[PDB]
Protein backbone atom coordinates (compact mmCIF):
# COMPACT_ATOMS: atom_id res chain seq x y z
CA UNK A 1 0.00 0.00 0.00
CA UNK A 2 2.00 2.80 -1.01
CA UNK A 3 0.73 6.65 -1.67
CA UNK A 4 2.13 9.99 -2.65
CA UNK A 5 2.34 13.65 -1.90
CA UNK B 1 15.53 7.17 39.17
CA UNK B 2 18.30 7.87 38.74
CA UNK B 3 20.24 11.28 39.18
CA UNK B 4 23.41 12.41 37.28
CA UNK B 5 25.51 15.02 38.61
CA UNK B 6 28.83 17.22 38.83
CA UNK B 7 30.36 17.38 42.13
CA UNK B 8 33.06 20.71 41.76
CA UNK B 9 35.71 22.39 43.74
CA UNK B 10 38.15 24.53 42.58
CA UNK B 11 39.66 23.04 39.16
CA UNK B 12 38.07 19.54 39.98
CA UNK B 13 35.12 18.31 38.74
CA UNK B 14 33.61 14.97 39.62
CA UNK B 15 31.33 13.29 37.20
CA UNK B 16 28.73 10.87 38.90
CA UNK B 17 25.30 9.23 39.30
CA UNK B 18 23.06 8.26 42.42
CA UNK B 19 19.53 6.94 43.09
CA UNK B 20 17.03 10.23 43.62
CA UNK B 21 16.41 8.14 46.68
CA UNK B 22 19.93 8.59 47.98
CA UNK B 23 21.28 10.61 50.63
CA UNK B 24 23.58 13.70 50.48
CA UNK B 25 26.04 11.75 53.06
CA UNK B 26 25.98 8.48 50.28
CA UNK B 27 27.26 11.36 48.01
CA UNK B 28 30.02 12.18 50.84
CA UNK B 29 30.74 8.54 51.14
CA UNK B 30 31.63 8.39 47.48
CA UNK B 31 33.90 11.74 46.88
CA UNK B 32 35.62 9.51 50.19
CA UNK B 33 36.94 7.19 47.98
CA UNK B 34 37.85 9.37 45.09
CA UNK B 35 39.21 12.60 46.51
CA UNK B 36 40.34 10.75 50.30
CA UNK B 37 38.81 13.13 52.45
CA UNK B 38 36.32 12.01 54.87
CA UNK B 39 32.84 12.75 55.02
CA UNK B 40 33.31 15.27 57.87
CA UNK B 41 35.64 17.27 55.87
CA UNK B 42 33.35 17.83 53.27
CA UNK B 43 30.35 19.79 52.71
CA UNK B 44 27.96 19.98 49.51
CA UNK B 45 26.08 22.86 47.96
CA UNK B 46 23.32 23.38 46.01
CA UNK B 47 23.58 26.65 44.63
CA UNK B 48 24.63 28.48 47.87
CA UNK B 49 22.23 26.49 49.53
CA UNK B 50 24.00 23.88 51.89
CA UNK B 51 23.00 20.62 51.86
CA UNK B 52 21.68 18.26 54.91
CA UNK B 53 23.17 14.67 55.69
CA UNK B 54 20.04 13.24 56.11
CA UNK B 55 18.03 14.66 53.20
CA UNK B 56 17.83 12.58 50.51
CA UNK B 57 18.51 14.13 46.99
CA UNK B 58 15.24 14.21 45.44
CA UNK B 59 14.26 16.17 48.71
CA UNK B 60 17.29 18.48 47.86
CA UNK B 61 15.64 19.46 44.35
CA UNK B 62 17.65 17.37 42.06
CA UNK B 63 15.50 15.30 40.29
CA UNK B 64 16.09 12.96 36.99
CA UNK B 65 14.16 15.41 35.20
CA UNK B 66 16.14 18.48 35.87
CA UNK B 67 19.61 16.33 36.12
CA UNK B 68 20.11 14.22 32.67
CA UNK B 69 23.58 12.64 31.46
CA UNK B 70 24.02 14.79 29.36
CA UNK B 71 22.92 18.11 31.73
CA UNK B 72 24.32 16.91 35.06
CA UNK B 73 23.08 18.96 37.94
CA UNK B 74 26.10 21.76 39.50
CA UNK B 75 27.50 20.31 43.38
CA UNK B 76 29.58 23.02 44.88
CA UNK B 77 31.92 20.70 47.48
CA UNK B 78 34.45 22.48 49.70
CA UNK B 79 36.79 20.56 51.94
CA UNK B 80 38.04 21.51 55.95
CA UNK B 81 41.12 23.73 56.01
CA UNK B 82 41.59 23.23 60.31
CA UNK B 83 39.06 24.43 62.12
CA UNK B 84 36.16 25.42 59.49
CA UNK B 85 35.12 24.72 55.89
CA UNK B 86 36.57 26.88 53.06
CA UNK B 87 34.98 29.22 51.12
CA UNK B 88 32.75 27.35 48.22
CA UNK B 89 34.96 28.27 45.21
CA UNK B 90 33.64 26.77 41.64
CA UNK B 91 36.58 27.72 39.28
CA UNK B 92 34.29 28.59 35.60
CA UNK B 93 35.18 26.86 32.29
CA UNK B 94 36.93 28.41 29.57
CA UNK B 95 34.44 29.75 26.82
CA UNK B 96 34.36 29.48 23.60
CA UNK B 97 35.32 31.96 20.97
CA UNK B 98 32.77 34.35 19.51
CA UNK B 99 31.28 33.02 16.24
CA UNK B 100 33.83 33.62 12.82
CA UNK C 1 37.55 2.35 39.17
CA UNK C 2 37.88 5.75 38.57
CA UNK C 3 40.28 8.06 36.52
CA UNK C 4 41.83 11.49 35.72
CA UNK C 5 40.92 13.73 32.88
CA UNK C 6 43.11 17.12 32.82
CA UNK C 7 42.29 20.24 30.00
CA UNK C 8 44.62 21.94 28.61
CA UNK C 9 44.17 25.09 31.24
CA UNK C 10 44.31 22.44 34.36
CA UNK C 11 40.80 21.35 34.93
CA UNK C 12 40.89 17.61 36.65
CA UNK C 13 37.59 15.24 35.28
CA UNK C 14 37.03 12.27 37.51
CA UNK C 15 35.37 10.13 35.82
CA UNK C 16 34.58 6.57 35.89
CA UNK C 17 37.44 3.87 34.35
CA UNK C 18 34.64 2.04 32.55
CA UNK C 19 32.84 5.41 30.76
CA UNK C 20 36.35 6.72 29.64
CA UNK C 21 36.79 3.51 27.87
CA UNK C 22 34.26 4.49 25.31
CA UNK C 23 37.34 6.92 23.67
CA UNK C 24 39.24 4.29 21.73
CA UNK C 25 42.48 7.04 22.16
CA UNK C 26 41.82 7.48 25.71
CA UNK C 27 41.88 3.06 26.04
CA UNK C 28 45.38 3.41 23.93
CA UNK C 29 46.98 5.21 26.50
CA UNK C 30 45.83 4.08 29.78
CA UNK C 31 47.27 1.93 32.55
CA UNK C 32 45.12 6.73 36.13
CA UNK C 33 45.79 9.99 34.45
CA UNK C 34 45.86 11.74 31.55
CA UNK C 35 47.12 15.24 30.07
CA UNK C 36 45.17 16.60 27.24
CA UNK C 37 47.12 19.81 26.83
CA UNK C 38 45.41 20.98 23.85
CA UNK C 39 41.35 20.75 25.11
CA UNK C 40 40.22 23.24 26.98
CA UNK C 41 38.16 22.60 29.72
CA UNK C 42 34.71 23.79 28.61
CA UNK C 43 34.88 21.47 25.45
CA UNK C 44 36.72 18.09 27.91
CA UNK C 45 33.47 19.16 30.21
CA UNK C 46 31.39 18.49 27.53
CA UNK C 47 32.38 15.07 26.20
CA UNK C 48 32.67 13.74 29.65
CA UNK C 49 28.73 14.62 29.79
CA UNK C 50 28.55 12.84 26.07
CA UNK C 51 30.57 9.38 27.76
CA UNK C 52 27.68 9.23 30.32
CA UNK C 53 25.39 10.11 27.72
CA UNK C 54 26.19 7.37 25.39
CA UNK C 55 26.82 4.67 27.79
CA UNK C 56 23.59 5.27 29.56
CA UNK C 57 21.01 5.83 26.39
CA UNK C 58 22.82 3.24 25.01
CA UNK C 59 19.55 0.90 24.63
CA UNK C 60 13.28 7.07 21.86
CA UNK C 61 17.30 8.74 22.42
CA UNK C 62 16.90 12.20 23.88
CA UNK C 63 19.24 14.39 21.68
CA UNK C 64 22.46 15.79 23.06
CA UNK C 65 22.51 19.53 23.06
CA UNK C 66 25.65 20.84 21.18
CA UNK C 67 25.71 25.35 21.83
CA UNK C 68 26.79 26.23 18.00
CA UNK C 69 29.72 28.53 19.43
CA UNK C 70 31.63 25.16 20.83
CA UNK C 71 30.76 22.51 17.78
CA UNK C 72 34.33 23.26 15.81
CA UNK C 73 36.33 22.97 18.53
CA UNK C 74 34.27 19.61 19.72
CA UNK C 75 34.59 18.39 16.31
CA UNK C 76 38.07 18.62 16.89
CA UNK C 77 37.95 16.86 20.14
CA UNK C 78 35.83 14.18 19.16
CA UNK C 79 37.93 12.92 15.82
CA UNK C 80 41.28 12.96 17.98
CA UNK C 81 39.32 11.35 20.77
CA UNK C 82 38.11 8.48 18.45
CA UNK C 83 34.83 8.37 19.23
CA UNK D 1 22.67 5.51 -19.62
CA UNK D 2 22.23 9.20 -19.82
CA UNK D 3 25.94 9.80 -19.27
CA UNK D 4 26.49 11.30 -15.91
CA UNK D 5 23.51 9.57 -14.15
CA UNK D 6 25.22 6.74 -13.47
CA UNK D 7 28.17 9.02 -11.27
CA UNK D 8 25.11 10.33 -9.12
CA UNK D 9 23.39 6.94 -8.50
CA UNK D 10 27.07 5.45 -7.33
CA UNK D 11 27.51 8.52 -5.28
CA UNK D 12 24.16 8.44 -3.50
CA UNK D 13 24.67 4.83 -2.75
CA UNK D 14 27.58 5.36 -0.18
CA UNK D 15 25.79 8.18 1.64
CA UNK D 16 23.06 5.91 1.40
CA UNK D 17 25.22 3.20 3.50
CA UNK D 18 27.07 6.29 5.51
CA UNK D 19 23.72 7.64 7.17
CA UNK D 20 22.45 5.54 10.09
CA UNK D 21 18.38 5.23 8.74
CA UNK D 22 19.33 3.15 5.46
CA UNK D 23 18.03 -0.46 6.06
CA UNK D 24 18.51 -1.66 2.84
CA UNK D 25 15.59 -4.10 1.55
CA UNK D 26 13.19 -4.04 4.06
CA UNK D 27 9.60 -5.28 4.24
CA UNK D 28 6.87 -2.48 4.29
CA UNK D 29 5.31 -4.21 7.02
CA UNK D 30 7.78 -4.21 9.16
CA UNK D 31 8.61 -1.05 8.12
CA UNK D 32 5.11 0.29 8.79
CA UNK D 33 5.35 -2.08 12.37
CA UNK D 34 8.24 -0.36 13.43
CA UNK D 35 7.20 3.13 12.62
CA UNK D 36 4.09 2.70 14.50
CA UNK D 37 6.03 2.19 17.83
CA UNK D 38 7.57 5.42 17.00
CA UNK D 39 6.43 8.95 17.46
CA UNK D 40 4.86 11.21 14.27
CA UNK D 41 6.75 12.38 11.70
CA UNK D 42 9.45 9.34 12.08
CA UNK D 43 10.68 8.42 8.69
CA UNK D 44 13.04 5.89 7.10
CA UNK D 45 14.91 4.91 3.94
CA UNK D 46 14.60 1.46 2.98
CA UNK D 47 14.93 -0.26 -0.58
CA UNK D 48 11.60 -1.01 -2.50
CA UNK D 49 11.06 -4.30 -4.00
CA UNK D 50 9.41 -3.19 -7.35
CA UNK D 51 10.87 -3.20 -10.47
CA UNK D 52 10.72 -0.04 -11.53
CA UNK D 53 11.21 1.50 -7.96
CA UNK D 54 14.88 1.79 -6.37
CA UNK D 55 14.12 3.28 -2.80
CA UNK D 56 11.09 4.19 -0.72
CA UNK D 57 10.86 6.40 2.05
CA UNK D 58 8.49 5.18 5.08
CA UNK D 59 6.92 7.46 7.50
CA UNK D 60 4.60 8.21 10.24
CA UNK D 61 1.77 10.86 9.32
CA UNK D 62 -0.97 11.65 11.67
CA UNK D 63 -3.62 9.73 10.61
CA UNK D 64 -1.47 6.73 9.81
CA UNK D 65 1.87 5.34 8.58
CA UNK D 66 2.61 5.74 4.94
CA UNK D 67 5.34 4.33 2.47
CA UNK D 68 6.26 6.74 -0.39
CA UNK D 69 8.30 5.86 -3.15
CA UNK D 70 11.42 8.17 -4.46
CA UNK D 71 11.47 8.46 -8.26
CA UNK D 72 14.99 9.57 -10.51
CA UNK D 73 14.49 10.96 -13.65
CA UNK D 74 17.75 12.71 -15.56
CA UNK D 75 19.56 12.90 -12.93
CA UNK D 76 16.87 14.40 -10.71
CA UNK D 77 15.62 12.64 -7.32
CA UNK D 78 11.83 13.47 -6.73
CA UNK D 79 8.78 12.16 -3.97
CA UNK D 80 6.02 10.38 -5.72
CA UNK D 81 6.96 17.76 -8.41
CA UNK D 82 9.98 19.35 -6.30
CA UNK D 83 13.59 17.68 -8.19
CA UNK D 84 16.71 17.50 -6.51
CA UNK D 85 20.18 16.28 -7.82
CA UNK D 86 20.79 14.55 -4.07
CA UNK D 87 19.12 12.37 -2.49
CA UNK D 88 19.33 13.70 1.26
CA UNK D 89 18.92 17.23 -0.31
CA UNK D 90 15.41 16.00 -0.73
CA UNK D 91 15.42 14.35 2.67
CA UNK D 92 17.14 17.83 4.02
CA UNK D 93 14.32 19.38 2.13
CA UNK D 94 11.13 18.09 3.38
CA UNK D 95 12.90 18.37 6.87
CA UNK D 96 13.28 22.05 7.23
CA UNK D 97 10.09 23.26 5.60
CA UNK D 98 6.92 24.17 8.17
CA UNK D 99 5.12 20.93 6.94
CA UNK D 100 7.26 18.58 8.72
CA UNK D 101 6.22 15.40 7.15
CA UNK D 102 9.74 14.10 7.91
CA UNK D 103 11.15 15.32 11.72
CA UNK D 104 13.37 12.53 12.71
CA UNK D 105 15.08 9.45 11.14
CA UNK D 106 14.84 5.83 12.60
CA UNK D 107 18.49 4.82 12.50
CA UNK D 108 20.18 1.22 12.73
CA UNK D 109 22.07 2.93 15.71
CA UNK D 110 19.77 5.25 17.73
CA UNK D 111 22.79 7.41 19.46
CA UNK D 112 25.24 8.80 16.94
CA UNK D 113 28.66 9.46 17.56
CA UNK D 114 29.95 13.17 18.48
CA UNK D 115 31.93 13.76 15.43
CA UNK D 116 28.30 13.07 13.80
CA UNK D 117 26.56 15.73 16.16
CA UNK D 118 29.56 18.12 15.63
CA UNK D 119 29.54 18.20 12.01
CA UNK D 120 25.61 18.54 11.86
CA UNK D 121 25.52 21.86 14.01
CA UNK D 122 28.65 22.54 11.82
CA UNK D 123 27.00 23.05 9.15
CA UNK D 124 23.52 23.99 10.48
CA UNK D 125 24.93 27.67 11.26
CA UNK D 126 27.34 27.78 8.34
CA UNK D 127 25.96 26.17 5.71
CA UNK D 128 27.89 23.69 2.79
CA UNK D 129 28.34 26.88 0.98
CA UNK D 130 30.63 28.07 3.84
CA UNK D 131 32.48 24.82 4.31
CA UNK D 132 35.62 26.47 2.38
CA UNK D 133 35.83 29.83 4.83
CA UNK D 134 36.55 27.50 7.71
CA UNK D 135 39.30 27.91 10.10
CA UNK D 136 39.61 24.12 10.09
CA UNK D 137 42.14 22.10 8.50
CA UNK D 138 42.45 19.16 5.18
CA UNK D 139 41.03 16.47 7.36
CA UNK D 140 38.03 17.71 9.47
CA UNK D 141 36.86 20.15 6.53
CA UNK D 142 36.58 16.53 4.37
CA UNK D 143 35.08 15.05 7.20
CA UNK D 144 32.68 17.68 7.17
CA UNK D 145 32.11 17.40 3.07
CA UNK D 146 31.61 13.59 3.40
CA UNK D 147 28.18 14.07 4.86
CA UNK D 148 27.34 17.77 4.43
CA UNK D 149 23.75 18.04 5.59
CA UNK D 150 21.83 19.09 8.77
CA UNK D 151 19.71 15.58 8.61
Amino acid sequence: EYSTV
Amino acid sequence: MDVFLMIRRHKTTIFTDAKESSTVFELKRIVEGILKRPPDEQRLYKDDQLLDDGKTLGECGFTSQTARPQAPATVGLAFRADDTFEALCIEPFSSPPELP
Amino acid sequence: MYVKLISSDGHEFIVKREHALTSGTIKAMLSNEVNFREIPSHVLSKVCMYFTYKVRYTNEIPEFPIAPEIALELLMAANFLDC
Amino acid sequence: RSHSDFTVITKTSSMLDTCGFYWGPMDVNVAHDKLKSEPIGTFLIRDSKQKNCFFAISVKTARETVSIRIKFHAGKFSLDKELFSCLFQLVEHYMTSPKKMLVSPLRKVRLRPLQELCRKSILATFGRQNLDSIPLNRVLKDYLKSFPFQI
